[PDB]
């Protein structure tokens, strides 16, 4: 009962800890800062030829090309200025809930309920895109991927626990354990030394890859984090969760720094990414929006309201040109 | 004269009825309830069947009321070819959307194979196809006949003018009333007995609700196609086998027997679409 | 059971890290937008001729 | 422009293999296998990882079956991927009345099977689905009621303890577990081991939906 009780104390620490750097909150420094007044971005691309709920996406570090991950079983590589589609990768488990495009381009991660991150060759010899490896190991469900190079992916399941890959081997070099619920999104660090994984226990937890273990937790949120996103330097993160709130977190002063909501706003965040410069944060919604936050100031900056089912996955192009959003109403639209 | 104007009037309404139906129909399919599903590919083609049918109304409103054709001989070729191209385009639309919603429900598992998207397109492009039997035939035999020091828009037979005249009468007659009334009407009646033994219709108060309602709906289309054509293919029968005295009756009839057979491309938009389900959700955000 | 000796092990490496004043933390995140606003398009539309989309 | 021109066509190449393998997805019938632990699942597969798929056909009928029980995690989480899914067939063994959740002895595991069914039965993505609840081990449960009686599992239950009474008052506590009636139907079969009628009960309970949809579909429905 001792290891109990210590925890508790260890917390309430923990919680005077944060407090005394509570000196002041972001909303108090960025009042006179000026406002982004509205952010009307426009839909200038729309992807078809997915035919389910799209769940996930990622842009490619080129910010042309763009991996979508759909039901339908159909990995699509999409040239997102000209609408081509690149590759149409038939996936072997239809149940996919992410994908990843690795940062060189020459590989995409793709995985659900089949509980394997599948890694293709997008640039084999004979130009068909091919299975190079199949990660085993999760034993719950592929909730987010992300390359950290070519042969370095790390994961996050249902079983509670993300895991770093060397993709050669296929074997997890590091396993991420400490959340008590399902992890369902994961976000690298810039200079992917660190990444903040968010689970349905309604904790964000920042880990260290090379020493594998978490160092700082994170909480605030009533309900499950479906989506986790670092801010542009690295010092901060957002989070997305089923309690209709997006929150920002400083790493260096281990708190929530603001809690984007609204009272209109009721359902969940799917999906939540950063503009190039941090200042604005997009959050996909159960209601079918996207929502541009005024990420310093927690005020509604504007809506992506183009699609007619929930937008399940968000992404800004690493130039910061145009955000991609994939719904469950089968497109993936470009807005700028 | 006052019945003149009457008769001029009664195909104006149908005519700016269909169009502004028809167009609407067509306009949601376009922007709300895309043609991605095999139904709004057919609702799309009955549309633009329907709606280029009443656009040939106008010009016969025009060859009636100053009793001469003022449009020209190439217009007569494409107003009376449009005429018999979109009858059989919209019957045959009718007939398609009958045999659809016929193996949907009667062959439920060859529907899943045949009621792609692509084969609504293929069938609609093959109706339009099979339509030109038709429709070219009557654009190379509608020529203009000046006539009484008046011009008259009709078709030119080749001798002998009563072989082909009636012939064109009774095929339009048979595949344009007749093959159609069995298909509807044994392809709906045929989907209506399964209904009546699926379970999702049947065994519940409110279910037999949903059947009652499926029903209606399938009488009223066939009703209305009966009610629509049937007036028009019989008096064009009769008039073709005796003389009937020309009168302010017969021709009011007459006129009245030609707009009813132009108002089932009013009703089908109403029909088809703004009573249909899917279209109703989607209708529901148009903005005016 | 060492569930619980973890918990405690975890919280005191949890514990024991220096934490900066949410001043500093809010400050710095400020500064980063404001370094990086110019060159966000999403938060000023570029030129029609600069977009790729 | 030959690069580019290579890339359009390159992408209406794959266009055409994505209609067309939708095409073949669209025609094939997707089932969600769901029940407790020890319900039946394993032989209604006979009977026809994270997620196990069972492909058979019947009567020219592509059937895909998926099995989510090595899915341990929050199902509320990844249950909506399962939206769209023709029927959700439920497994629910008969013999479970009298019996226990091996983890918590204080909840029948027949009960488990109810609050699972009922949890499923009326979740916001399954509303529109129809529920083909096969009710299990028919045969060890009459061999139980004629000495155990079902009261042990339904206290309010006032029938003889014979298998035609209990095994259909199992059926109607499953069946009146769904809210929604009018929009959903449960097709309950009693498994048995002749071949040809589970897997025919199905077909005929699958044959229902599809037109039920292909009515929502043509605007009927
Ligand atoms: C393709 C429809 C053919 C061919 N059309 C060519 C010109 C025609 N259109 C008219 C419009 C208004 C007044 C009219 O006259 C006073 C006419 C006509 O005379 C005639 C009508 C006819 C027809 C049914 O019309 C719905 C039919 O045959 O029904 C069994
Ligand atoms: C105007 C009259 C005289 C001539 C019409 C020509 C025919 C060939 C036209 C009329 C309507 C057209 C169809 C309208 C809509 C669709 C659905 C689309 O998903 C595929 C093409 C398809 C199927 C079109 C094919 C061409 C078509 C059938
Ligand atoms: C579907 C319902 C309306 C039943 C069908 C009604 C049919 C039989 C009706 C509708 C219009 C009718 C015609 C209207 C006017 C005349 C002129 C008259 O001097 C002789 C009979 C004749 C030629 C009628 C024959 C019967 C007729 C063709």
């Amino acid at each position: 009962d001792q290891l109990r009780q210590e925890a508790e104390q260890l917390k309430n620490q923990i919680r005077d800890a944060r407090k005394a750097c509570a000196d002041a909150t972001l909303s108090q420094i960025t009042n006179n800062i000026d406002p982004v007044g509205r952010i009307q971005m426009r839909t200038r691309r729309t992807l078809r030829g997915h035919l389910a709920k799209i769940y996930a996406m990622h842009w490619g570090t080129d910010s042309r090309l763009l991996v979508s991950a759909s039901q339908d079983g159909k990995l699509i590589i999409w040239d997102s200025y000209t609408t081509n589609k690149v590759h149409a990768i038939p996936l072997r488990s239809s149940w996919v809930m992410t994908c990843a495009y690795a940062p060189s381009g020459n590989y995409v991660a793709c995985g659900g309920l089949d509980n394997i991150c599948s890694i293709y060759n997008l640039k084999t010899r004979e130009g068909n895109v091919r299975v190079s490896r199949e990660l085993a190991g999760h034993t719950g469900y592929l909730s987010c991927c992300r390359f950290l190079d070519d042969n370095q992916i790390v994961t996050s399941s249902g079983d509670t626990t993300c895991a770093l890959w060397d993709i050669e081997t296929g074997q997890q070099t590091t396993t991420f354990t400490g959340h008590t619920g399902d992890v369902m999104s994961l976000s690298l660090a810039p200079d992917t030394r660190l990444f903040v994984s968010g689970a349905c226990d309604a904790s964000a937890k920042l880990w260290d890859v090379r020493e594998g273990m978490c160092r700082q937790t994170f909480t605030g949120h009533e309900s499950d984090i479906n989506a986790i996103c670092f801010f542009p330097n690295g010092n901060a993160f957002a989070t997305g969760s089923d309690d209709a709130t997006c929150r920002l977190f400083d790493l260096r002063a281990d708190q929530e720094l603001m809690t984007y909501s609204h009272d209109n706003i009721i359902c969940g965040i799917t999906s939540v990414s950063f503009s190039k410069s941090g200042r604005l944060l997009l959050a996909g919604y159960d209601d079918f929006n996207c929502n541009v936050w005024d990420a310093l100031k927690a005020d509604r900056a504007g809506v992506l309201a183009g699609h007619d089912n929930r937008v399940s996955c968000l992404g800004v192009t690493d130039d910061g040109m145009a955000v991609a959003t994939g719904s469950w109403d089968s497109f993936l639209k470009i807005w700028n | 004269l006052a019945l003149a104007i009457a008769i001029t009037a009664l195909y104006s309404i149908v005519c700016v009825v269909g169009l502004f139906g028809n167009f609407l129909v067509m306009y949601v399919i376009v922007r709300y309830t895309k043609m991605k599903t095999a139904t709004n590919i057919y609702i799309f083609n009955l549309a633009l069947a329907d709606a280029l049918a009443t656009s040939t109304l106008p010009f016969q409103s025009v060859n009636y009321l100053m009793g001469t054709w003022p449009f020209g001989n190439i217009l007569c070729k494409i107003v009376i070819s449009i005429d018999y191209y979109n009858m059989f385009t919209s019957i045959f639309t009718l007939c398609t959307m009958s045999v659809d919603r016929y193996i949907a429900v009667c062959h439920p598992v060859k529907a899943l194979d045949f009621r792609t998207p692509r084969n609504a397109k293929i069938v609609n492009v093959c109706n339009w196809i099979l339509s030109s039997a038709i429709g070219l035939p009557v654009m190379f035999m509608a020529t203009t006949k000046y006539r009484q020091g008046s011009i008259d828009c009709t078709l030119t037979f080749s001798h002998p003018t009563w072989y082909w005249e009636n012939l064109l009468k009774i095929c339009v007659f048979i595949f344009a009333f007749i093959m159609p009334v069995l298909i509807i009407t044994v392809c709906y009646g045929l989907m209506i007995l399964r209904l009546k033994s699926v379970r999702m219709l049947s065994g519940s108060k409110e279910k037999d609700r949903n059947l009652r309602r499926i029903t209606r709906m399938v009488l009223v289309v066939v009703a209305v196609f009966i009610v629509c054509w049937t007036p028009i293919h019989i008096y064009v029968i009769i008039k073709a086998l005796i003389t009937i005295p020309e009168t302010t009756f017969q021709t009011v009839s007459w006129h009245f027997c030609i707009a009813l057979g132009y108002t089932n491309s009013c009703l089908n938009p109403v029909l088809y679409a703004f009573l249909d389900e899917n279209f109703k959700r989607c209708f529901r955000e148009f903005c005016i | 059971i060492a569930q619980a000796r973890k918990l405690v092990e975890q919280l005191k490496m949890e514990a024991n890290i220096d934490r900066i004043k949410v001043s500093k933390a809010a400050a710095d995140l400020m500064a980063y937008c404001e370094a990086h606003a110019k060159e966000d398009p999403l938060l000023t539309p570029v030129p029609a001729s600069e977009n790729p989309f | 422009s030959a690069e580019d021109k290579a890339a359009v066509e390159r992408s209406k190449m794959i266009d055409r293999n994505l209609r067309e393998d939708g095409e073949k997805a669209a025609r094939e019938v997707k089932l969600l296998l769901l029940g407790a632990g020890e319900s039946g699942k394993s032989t209604i597969v006979k009977q026809m990882t994270g997620i196990v798929e069972t492909h058979f056909t019947f009567k020219d009928l592509h059937f895909k079956m998926f099995d989510v029980g090595g899915q341990r995690s929050e199902r509320k989480k990844w249950i909506h991927c399962f939206e769209g899914v023709t029927a959700i067939i439920f497994c629910v063994a008969l013999s479970d009345y009298d019996l226990v959740l091996a983890e918590d002895e204080e909840m029948n595991r027949m009960h488990e099977s109810m609050k699972l069914f009922d949890s499923i039965c009326n979740n916001k993505w399954f509303t529109d689905t129809s529920i083909i609840l096969f009710l299990n081990k028919k045969d060890l449960f009459e061999e139980k009621i004629k000495k155990s009686p079902l009261t042990i599992c339904y206290p309010e239950y006032a029938g003889s303890n014979t298998y035609e009474e209990a095994a259909a008052y199992i059926q109607c506590q499953f069946e009146d577990l769904n809210k929604r009636k009018d929009t959903k139907e449960i097709y309950t079969h009693f498994t048995c081991a002749t071949d040809t009628k589970n897997v025919q009960f199905v077909f005929d309970a699958v044959t229902d939906v599809i037109i039920k949809n292909n009515l929502k579909d043509c605007g009927l429905f």
